[PDB]
């Protein structure tokens, strides 16, 4: 728990951590897929200018 | 014998010349189709270059 009880809180203040590790796992997997496809799209964007 | 073989080589060369004319027409059609595919954007320039060769 990340708040003092009976106090005022603002919008967006974190209240609890719910131990992710699984959202962490599939976020890492999607990050790896993005890291491959982004540089592939950049290389094809470079090559498409001179019609390679 | 020499006159006979010379006339036969002339006729054979004329028939082979007609067939190479047909081959040139076929390659011209294929190069024009690859040029159309490259101008549209589906084929790359390398597929145009090999048809040119």
């Amino acid at each position: 728990r990340l708040f003092k009880e009976g106090s005022d809180v603002k919008a967006g203040q974190q209240l609890y951590q719910i131990d992710p590790a699984t959202y962490e796992a599939d976020y890492q997997s999607a990050q790896a897929n993005l890291a491959s496809t982004q540089e592939q799209a950049q290389r094809y964007k470079l090559l498409v200018a001179d019609q390679a | 014998a020499s006159v006979a073989t010379a006339y036969l080589t002339l006729k054979a060369d004329q028939a082979q010349l007609q067939l190479t004319k047909d081959t040139l027409g076929t390659y011209q059609k294929s190069f024009d189709l690859t040029q159309r595919s490259y101008d549209v954007g589906v084929a790359s320039a390398l597929d145009l270059r090999q048809a040119q060769t």
